[PDB]
RNA sequence: UAAUUGCGAUAACGAACGAGACCUUAACCUGCUAAAUAGCCCGUAUUGCUUUGGCAGUACGCUGGCUUCUUAGAGGGACUAUCGGCUCAAGCCGAUGGAAGUUUGAGGCAAUAACAGGUCUGUGAUGCCCUUAGAUGUUCUGGGCCGCACGCGCGCUACACUGACACAGCCAGCGAGUACUCCCUUGGCCGGAAGGUCCGGGUAAUCUUGUUAAACUGUGUCGUGCUGGGGAUAGAGCAUUGCAAUUAUUGCUCUUCAACGAGGAAUCCCUAGUAAGCGCAAGUCAUCAGCUUGCGUUGAUUACGUCCCUGCCCUUUGUACACACC
């Protein structure tokens, strides 16, 4: 029994797994309340902390985060741990219970299931940034 | 304690660490009074003004005696003295005796360095239009 | 033998049907074909000043050509490879790797 | 005309030893794959290089 | 030593070992400023139309 | 449950969303009706720190946490633009010595500070070609909100500029003056004349 | 003067020559019959609590 | 560092070693 | 019950507690020059500290053994700063690779690593990883 | 230019050891307005005082200290 | 209506351009196709703690399966869909669902007519004029384009404690790279640093390279002092590139430590992954990026309105203007 999940955020992308046997969350390897900067680390709990802590007593979590920044990769590993919770309530568990943690979730923070559509605006020539513009003199 | 002290020819505070109270001694900076300081085998945590007196005439001497106490050649702000050819650490009074030396030297043979300083403009190659600016205008009339 | 087929090209659609087209005859001979590979597109971009004369507002061009490289594996010897890509198309590049 | 001055002064490097293959221009060179074209010319010949502009 | 324009006599002294020979022959002559034109300042350019 | 994950500190509060796992909501109330539907305090927040488009377009940042939003106001000039997880530590740190100091619930102390220092009448400029003239107008409830978190945020700025007292310890003060309601907070000065003048120009 | 507070009911429109005022149909809750029109500084929309200091004048055209 | 009596008489590694970085390379 | 290693051990913890563990033992061959260097071009000022070595050391093994392989080049890169290049902006800048070069050196005479002949580099030992694990339990019987 | 005591002679050390009881808050800027002391010498302070059990760490982060009070 | 965008009225009817449409790119697909130049699971061997099942564990022909992540082709997906309002219509507002509801975001292309706009110094693209053996052709040495009382424009670094410094933690993306000669450079060795040397990889999803970027987080030193802020000017020494470093090419070490405490009258840019902060690659290139072109990281305050200033589009109107209110 496994399921396979992912979350993203700009470049930032992390690839869980779900297996079932003992409760314990890993983020590449390293255990989730020592992986993200202390300040950030209220986030991580935040989907547990939602859900039922015995929730996660029978699931076996995994994560391999890379890509973006170290406050993106925590947005990616976050939003990729409440996904692979629904996944495995759902593939293996009736959806009922499954419908029943998605709102719990859903209801809080959309952003722990969907991943936000935003990224860089491409830059244009005449500025620095995509709109900012060179400063012009008349004179 | 000891609030006022005196070295070399500079007065130095003591209400300030060891390091940066030793470096109002001018031709010493942070990093070089940082060394002489770990050589002296003195407390780099309290400040100046508690150093025993024994401490201070191990500072002091020290500094001008960097090669005899394993301090490397490359520290010292003269490494080859073009007159005698050997390293040497120049305290507060020397470099301002010393600067009019070389300034002197480069004068007395008429090298273009030495032209640069006596006329007061820009030796190291600047550009020297917009960034000059020493004075006023000089209106159009 | 294996051999491996790399095909180079700037035509998606050219491309597309001869890597479709070759393998697909490979199919029909019964020989064993792994791919095709589908390896990242390379963009070689060029900017340029549009102006000749560096007068007026500045506008810039960028200039992009695509390149698309395809790999595939074949397991036949040598005298098939030599009658099995007998007719590729122009447009597009062929090499092999012997192993 | 004498081969010891005429042209001694060697141009392994630097903007005299590369020049616009279409029009021996030297500013502006584009020699990034080595197109060895200055940008005036470039900006003509892009479509039959096989350049074209898409954003 | 040739200068640009004209060669300067100068006679070289142990004191100048280490230096380059274009040290002691100058190529752009001191700058000694004269009076601003017409264009040398904002207030100053505009031209009268009678 | 071989493995427990979530710490010890954490395991505590359970029960209730609680702000940096210290301080609850249920016990803050605003005692000005007409803030309230634009102070967001009925859904609690363990952190100042979302990812969110409250700018898409209008009158979704009323919907945004007010604890959010003071953590937006200190990341303000060019230094310190893009700071927030700084903002945060400076924010966090602030209501704890709040509590400290007055032994309340320091949401409680921000949230009457924020209301205390929002100006119920200002004055737009209005004439003809520099023929300046004022006329006094009412001010939306949005705005106070606005108004009040960019009064207090400024007046902590600029007191800790070139002093020794620390930014975090600094904003504390003059959240706790202005819920107290000292003339000493700079926010009440500022907010005072401005309603001052706006009298004048009535 | 007691202070007073009201509910916004219909925001008219856009005023001033900039249109940085909004002047908004104005009710009171004290006196439900009492209806009335003020300037507003500000994102305002309906169903708002607005907070007036000397609520006798009336509001004109900037 | 060196007289001049000795200074004009010198080898060209012995000069080397003396002379300023610049000169070395040269 | 476990059975732990470095991953589940606060790197700030585990490197004073490893860094105590060689200044403790003494073993660790130390250059003469560690208080002179400032560990780099980018930075200003010497190490405030006469141990900052022993914690270097401590800190690059962790970095090792989290690796596959890692030679003089990449920690140069890693151990790297911004450069206070005056009124130009700043860059990336190396960092002094004789500290590495001698920090890599010393942990392979005390067994702690060893070189990969195969691949270049440096890679933990099995007395590394031994090593390392018996200093990340000492951290949680600390906690 | 207010001058704060690098040095904490027998004056300040009395005041210090007797008024610090009664403060809310023992802050680094706390002593240096209260008492005039440098804050290199205000932090050692205010670990000395940690040590005798007069007063408890709230934060221990290290940019920022907050210390009060014990009763 | 963003739109000469439509509904409609109608001495007009039917059309052509422009707008839209179109193309590129970003966001969705656990649906298809298929990957040893991308991964995952499984197993083999082995490592450390536990030895009671857990580690980035480590190991290309160590591997049977798969394509969630990555790559890239065909496709699907949004069309304002549904609902509640206003309205005859065109459409407008809000909510729900949805990855996406401002034309979904950003670009490319972009009409008639014209400017005495710029370019003869891009072109063997050119008309006329000038010159053409003491050349205004061509080549070589040196110098100059950098020269400094002064005025202006685009920028970099800063005036500090939301900070500086020292250690520790430590995460990207867009790209480039070797032939008649070295391009990107790993790893080992020496050195304080800049660097030097040796064996090698890469004509490239393979190697540089996970480019371990910086900002940032943690623990300490400092302390309201133009101070450990600031790095201007300058002295000395050492290397690198180059045939040549002087008017310092550039880099590194020490030392010297100027104005500057937030800036007058004025004035510029900007509405969401935006301003701003921070860095990286490419172009130039033997060497030099405070520049530009792109890319990523952190990531806001305030409108979502108006014609008050500066301009623009349409209609009515006046004109002694047409080189057209300069
Ligand atoms: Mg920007
Ligand atoms: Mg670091
Ligand atoms: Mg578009
Ligand atoms: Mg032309
Ligand atoms: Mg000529
Ligand atoms: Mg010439
Ligand atoms: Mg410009
Ligand atoms: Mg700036
Ligand atoms: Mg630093
Ligand atoms: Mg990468
Ligand atoms: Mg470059
Ligand atoms: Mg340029
Ligand atoms: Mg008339
Ligand atoms: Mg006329």
């Amino acid at each position: 029994q496994a399921v396979q999940v992912f979350g993203k955020k700009k470049n930032a992308t992390a690839v869980a797994r779900c297996v079932q046997g003992k409760g314990l969350i890993k983020v590449n390897g390293v255990p989730l309340k020592l992986y993200a900067p202390e300040i950030l680390r209220a986030k991580l709990y935040e989907p547990i902390l939602l859900l039922g802590t015995d929730k996660f007593a029978e699931v076996d979590i995994r994560l391999k985060v890379s890509g973006g920044g170290h406050v993106s990769q925590v947005y990616a590993v976050r939003q990729a741990i409440a996904k692979a919770i629904v996944a495995y309530y759902a593939k293996y568990v009736d959806e009922h219970s499954k419908n029943t943690l998605k709102t719990a979730l859903i209801q809080f923070d959309r952003t722990l299931l969907v991943a936000d559509p935003r990224r860089c605006e491409p830059k244009k020539f005449g500025g620095k940034g995509a709109r900012s513009r060179f400063q012009k003199s008349y004179r | 304690f000891n609030h006022i002290l005196r070295l070399l020819n500079t007065n130095v505070d003591g209400k300030q660490k060891v390091v940066y109270s030793l470096t109002k001694i001018k031709g010493v900076g942070r990093r070089y009074s940082n060394l002489v300081c770990k050589k002296a085998d003195v407390d780099l945590s309290k400040r100046a003004g508690e150093l025993t007196s024994e401490e201070l005439e191990r500072i002091v001497t020290i500094m001008q005696n960097p090669t005899a106490y394993k301090i490397p050649a490359w520290f010292l702000n003269r490494q080859r003295d073009i007159v005698d050819g050997k390293d040497s650490q120049i305290l507060a009074n020397g470099v301002d005796s010393k600067l009019r030396d070389d300034l002197e030297r480069l004068k007395k043979i008429r090298a273009h360095r030495g032209l640069r300083h006596y006329w007061g403009l820009r030796v190291r190659g600047q550009h020297t239009k917009t960034t000059g600016r020493r004075g006023r205008t000089v209106g159009v009339s | 033998h294996r051999v491996r087929i790399t095909l180079t090209s700037r035509k998606v659609q050219a491309l597309e049907k001869v890597c479709s087209e070759l393998v697909e005859r490979a199919k029909t001979k019964d020989l064993r074909v792994k791919g095709p590979v589908r390896l990242p597109t390379k963009i070689l971009k060029i900017t340029t000043r549009k102006s000749p004369c560096g007068e007026g507002s500045k506008t810039w061009d960028l200039f992009e050509m695509r390149i698309h490289k395809r790999l595939i594996d074949l397991t036949a010897p040598t005298e098939i490879v030599k009658q099995i890509i007998v007719n590729i198309e122009a447009g597009v590049e062929v090499e092999v790797t012997i192993a | 005309s004498h081969e010891s001055v005429w042209n001694s002064r060697p141009r392994t490097y630097g903007k005299g030893s590369r020049s616009c293959r279409v029009c021996t221009h030297s500013a502006g060179l584009i020699r990034k794959y080595g197109l060895n074209i200055c940008r005036q010319c470039f900006r003509e010949k892009a479509n039959d290089i096989g350049f074209t502009k898409h954003r | 030593i040739y200068s640009g324009k004209e060669f300067n006599q100068v006679e070289i002294k142990p004191e100048m070992v280490g230096h380059y020979l274009a040290e002691f022959s100058i190529s752009y002559k001191p700058v000694k400023h004269g009076r601003p034109g017409i264009g040398a300042t904002h207030s100053s350019r505009f031209i009268p139309l009678k | 449950s071989q493995y427990e994950v979530l710490p010890k500190e954490v395991l505590a509060e359970v029960g209730s969303v609680k702000l940096f796992n210290r301080w609850s909501y249920e016990d803050v109330e605003i005692r000005d009706i007409s803030l309230t539907d634009y102070i967001q305090i009925r859904s609690p927040v363990y952190l100042p720190h979302s990812a969110g488009r409250y700018a898409a377009k209008r009158f979704r940042k009323a919907n945004c946490p007010i604890i959010e939003r003071l953590t937006n106001s200190l990341m303000m000039h060019g230094r310190n633009n893009g700071k927030k997880l700084m903002a945060v530590r400076i924010v966090a740190h602030a209501f704890e010595i709040i509590h400290l100091m007055t032994d309340q619930n320091p949401i409680q102390i921000a949230v009457d500070a924020i209301v205390n220092c929002g100006p119920r009448e200002d004055s737009t400029r209005i004439g003809s070609a520099g023929t300046v003239r004022r006329q006094a107008v009412d001010v939306s409830p949005l705005r106070r909100v606005n108004q009040a978190i960019a009064l207090l945020t400024t007046g902590a700025r600029e007191a800790s500029f070139r002093n020794v007292k620390s930014i975090a310890e600094c904003l504390a003060e003059e959240l706790i003056n202005a819920a107290k309601g000292s003339s000493n907070s700079y926010a009440i000065k500022k907010k005072d004349e401005l309603e001052r003048v706006a009298k004048s120009n009535r | 003067a007691p202070v007073k507070l009201v509910k916004v009911t219909r925001v008219l429109g856009r005023t001033g020559s900039r249109g940085g005022v909004t002047q908004v149909r104005v009710e009171f809750m004290d006196d439900q019959t009492r209806s009335i029109i003020r300037n507003v500084k500000g994102p305002v929309r309906e169903d708002d609590i607005l907070v007036l200091l000397e609520s006798e004048r009336e509001a004109r055209r900037l | 560092g060196i007289d001049l009596d000795a200074l004009l008489d010198l080898g060209s590694d012995e000069l080397r070693d003396v002379v300023h970085a610049r000169a070395r390379r040269r | 019950p476990g059975g732990v290693t470095v991953r589940d051990v606060e790197p700030h913890k585990f490197v004073n507690a490893y860094a105590a563990f060689l200044k403790r033992q003494g073993k660790l061959p130390v250059p003469g020059w560690v208080d002179t260097v400032k560990t780099g071009p980018a930075k200003e000022m010497p190490p405030q500290d006469i141990d900052w070595f022993y914690v270097r050391a401590a800190s690059v093994a962790r970095h090792v053994y989290l690796r596959k392989t890692v030679g003089v080049g990449r920690l140069r890169r890693v151990h790297g700063t911004a450069k206070n290049r005056g009124s130009r902006p700043s860059h990336h800048v190396e960092a002094s690779g004789s500290v590495d070069r001698k920090v890599l050196q010393a942990l392979e005479k005390i067994g702690v690593l060893e070189h990969d002949e195969e691949k270049g580099g440096r890679r933990i030992t099995q007395q590394g990883q031994r090593d390392l694990d018996r200093i990340a339990q000492t951290v949680i019987e600390a906690d | 230019k207010a001058q704060h005591a690098v040095i904490l002679d027998k004056s300040t050390s009395d005041k210090l050891y007797k008024d610090v009881q009664s403060y809310r808050l023992v802050t680094v800027a706390t002593l240096v307005d209260r008492l005039k002391i440098n804050g290199s010498l205000a932090r050692r302070c205010l670990k000395d005082l940690e040590e005798k059990g007069q007063i408890k760490q709230v934060v221990g982060h290290s940019k920022m200290k907050i210390y009060t009070r014990a009763i």
